[PDB]
RNA sequence: CUCGAUGUCGGCUCGUCGCAUCCUGGGGCUGAAGAAGGUCCCAAGGGUUGGGCUGUUCGCCCAUUAAAGCGGCACGCGAGCUGGGUUCAGAACGUCGUGAGACAGUUCGGUCUCUAUCCGCCACGGGCGCAGGAGGCUUGAGGGGGGCUCUUCCUAGUACGAGAGGACCGGAAGGGACGCACCUCUGGUUUCCCAGCUGUCCCUCCAGGGGCAUAAGCUGGGUAGCCAUGUGCGGAAGGGAUAACCGCUGAAAGCAUCUAAGCGGGAAGCCCGCCCCAAGAUGAGGCCUCCCACGGCGUCAAGCCGGUAAGGACCCGGGAAGACCACCCGGUGGAUGGGCCGGGGGUGUAAGCGCCGCGAGGCGUUGAGCCGACCGGUCCCAAUCGUCCGAGGUCUUGACC
């Protein structure tokens, strides 16, 4: 889920907007990146250069993805929408700041940062 | 259009051989339910009618 | 008979404490034929008669403890198969049939642009000029639907009396409810 | 589809009128669950019922006819209303094993 | 809740929770709910627990 | 060899070898401490990714990765596509030519044909066989499938180390691509199951419907089976024989030497093991459980007849069993189809009457109505009755009762 060139949104503040998705993070094979999961794309365009700046080689993880993840609770979750927050090498994130929920996950493949910065983390 | 035809002179032989799993099998009928004589097996008519019920003609 | 075997009872999950779907299957005791030894000589299978009522309608510890339940007068209660084990089961694939090299066997088909062409399912070839006519090798729409099928590392979590049956961690039973099932723990690797 | 019905519609009704035709093997098979089941209904028997019943069978005379008429002289069973005979014979160049079926009466 | 509003309802002692952005949200229910609910305006919802 | 004709680039798919091995293990080497590289010997198992621009391969570039291998087989594949392209006539430029035409200079567009016979491959039936006639159960020689991997943690930040770092050895966990299987959970189906709809023809006027509006006219939704986006699971231990590679015991060379002889070490590799066939492996295998010597005919009549429901069959009724076939369960002392009946599931409270508003409608009765396969009762219905075929126990030798 995400790769090639889908889409997908910023929810920090990094200075973005919107991404593409090139390659899914993790070692060759691999398709997918699935929220937590973490992607290889790039600025499909951002802010009037707060920081980041339109077309911009970029590094950004999983968080919302209207995939649907399947919670070892036998339970269900998705969400309206499909996005990410980019990173420093260091799974560290940029934006300062958070925006749409989340879900725990991330804090099962590590980021916390945003975990909390999140407003509510489903 | 024939791409593929076949490419010897078939062999009566074999031919026929081919032509020779064939063979027919006459019908399995057996004997009247009183209407006496050899009927489908399972079935009335021209003979009977019968079964356990007048359900025809003749 | 050295195993121990049944039928499909079906699949649904539930519970647990994360929560996890298995399979339940039907068997108690499927009484005791003779059992293997080629002792003295070539023996194999007996027959003193005292099976079912209809049956004539057709008329070393796996086997060991056999010996058991074999001769306490045929029967014998199955789930040694206890609390979280790995027995395996051998399904009977499913009446699947003949189909194109497609599901039948991984492959792609026509693309785009004649991914369609009133075109499609049809595998790409066969074999060169030089080679030489054919290879035992590329499948064929080899049926299927019919396999003698199963697996591995098969786990039990748990079993009850009520109507001898058993639970199953994650199903893939092979064959359908109501099916053939046999199990075994085979050379288990998570042991 | 729209062609299953038709038959089932024009075979359910022609019969009823006689209670026993002529069609092949399956054809009858089935003309009987189906009329069978509409069979059934004549049995419920009223406004609705009958709304049904005619909704596919399309025709006071019957429709009526039978919820009335026969329905009764069955108002007792447990479906089956229905005795699918298969035939001695079949029709030519084809070669099919046609069949007859009735009310079981 | 009441399927956040779908006050119908749909799948297992489970069930599941479509979201939206914003820290909003939008626990969830069945097809009806659903597409309808996803695309306008909750007040004028009827059928359901809102125009109960 | 082919011009009584072998259809030629790249692509597609389906691949198959090979090793000079890209990734992967095992080694010896180093100007190798660690770690990471370099050098070369042994091993092909498995594996060796998305895009871009280019008709291209090639190639450069983008993000990966352990890796992103060299090459075979007419630089595999057109009776399997592709058909861009170079390579029909057009026509263009440029270009030479008095010209006509012209060009491995270029540029637009330019008819790849339904019926496989044989051999061959994948599959399923028919023989006939395996010398009593019989249904049920197993052995597997021998074949076939499958083997890869990243990363994270303790051991440990201990060996090494001036330091920034980073181990063999030994052990957890996750994940990637992949394959077998499977619906429970998830998602896609759902040609009529259920519901709303506009246009119209019949319907009797209203209501309540009906085809058609594809083969469902349109939209919302929808079991059961199939099927992924989803479920289990798998590629392991371990045993034996080795590569390279390392040693021991010790000659011939009274001193040394892995060495001919003697004994061991050591690999994702071979053999075994794990699944998948499978004696039509004519060496027709084992075993248990049934059936007994019938008739008359010239003969080693091992030839013609009733048989033995031992037993099987055919015909019927049924199956995620299925092209046909073969294969499985049932054949009214039956639950096998359908039918009905409860049960679940599914559509959103019906037809009618009722009560509010001129009307449109609403609110009620009423979670109604209606229900396609899903779980299970009940002889309403329909598998009646009937046939056919089937044994007898081939010759020699001996071992025991």
């Amino acid at each position: 889920m995400i790769q090639q060139e889908s889409r997908l949104k910023v929810a920090d503040n990094s200075g973005a907007r919107e991404v593409l998705v090139i390659k899914v993070l993790g070692g060759s094979g691999r398709r997918y990146a699935n929220i937590g999961d973490v992607v290889v794309a790039t600025v499909k365009d951002a802010t009037p250069g707060g920081v980041v700046k339109k077309g911009q080689v970029v590094k950004a993880v999983v968080v919302r993805t209207k995939r649907g993840v399947r919670r070892p609770d036998g339970s269900y979750i998705r969400f309206d929408e499909n996005a990410c927050v980019i990173i420093r090498d260091d799974k560290s994130p940029r934006g300062t700041r958070i925006f749409g929920p989340v879900a725990r996950e991330l804090r099962d493949k590590d980021f916390m940062k945003i975990i909390s910065l999140a407003p509510e983390v489903i | 259009a024939k791409h593929p035809v076949p490419k010897k002179k078939t062999s009566k032989s074999k031919r026929d051989m081919r032509r020779s799993h064939h063979a027919l099998t006459a019908p399995n009928l057996t004997e009247c339910p009183q209407c006496h004589g050899k009927k489908l097996s399972h079935h009335i008519c021209p003979n009977c009618g019968y079964y356990d019920g007048r359900q025809v003609l003749a | 008979v050295q195993g121990f075997a049944g039928y499909k009872a079906g699949m649904t999950p539930r519970e647990g404490m994360e929560t996890v779907p298995v399979t339940v299957i039907e068997t108690p005791p499927m009484r005791a034929v003779a059992l293997r030894a080629y002792e003295q000589r070539p023996l194999t299978e007996v027959w003193t008669d005292e099976f079912h009522s209809e049956l004539d309608r057709t008329l070393s510890d796996r086997l060991d403890h056999a010996l058991d339940i074999v001769e306490d007068g045929g029967e014998h209660a199955m789930n040694i198969f206890r609390a979280g084990e790995y027995a395996d089961v051998a399904g009977v694939t499913k009446g699947k049939g003949t189909q194109g090299p497609v599901k039948r066997w991984g492959v792609q088909k026509r693309k785009g642009k004649h991914a369609r062409q009133g075109w499609r399912r049809r595998i790409g070839n066969l074999g060169p000029w030089n080679p030489s006519r054919v290879r035992s090798t590329v499948p064929q729409q080899g049926q299927t639907g019919y396999h003698q099928r199963t697996e591995l590392n098969k786990r039990l979590i748990d079993i009850g009396e009520g109507g001898p049956y058993t639970l199953v961690k994650g199903s893939v039973p092979g064959p359908d409810k109501r099916l053939v099932p046999f199990f075994r723990a085979v050379r288990p690797n998570d042991q | 589809s729209s062609h299953r019905l038709a038959l089932y519609r024009n075979q359910a009704k022609s019969l009823l009128t006689h209670g026993r035709i002529t069609t092949t093997v399956p054809k009858a098979k089935e003309l009987r669950g189906f009329v069978d089941h509409l069979i059934h209904l004549a049995k419920r028997g009223d406004l609705h019922a009958r709304r049904l019943v005619l909704r596919d069978l399309q025709d006071v005379k019957l429709v009526r006819k039978l919820f009335d008429e026969i329905a009764p002289r069955y108002r007792d069973r447990q479906g089956g209303y229905t005795r699918v005979l298969k035939l001695a014979e079949r029709r030519r160049g084809d070669g099919a094993p046609l069949a007859l079926v009735e009310l079981v009466e | 809740r009441e399927c956040d509003y779908c006050g119908t309802d749909i799948e297992p002692g489970t069930g599941t929770m479509f979201v939206h952005k914003d820290g909003a949200t939008t626990h969830f229910c069945s097809s009806k709910c659903e597409n309808n609910a996803d695309l306008r305006e909750a007040r004028n919802l009827e059928w359901t627990d809102t125009a109960r």
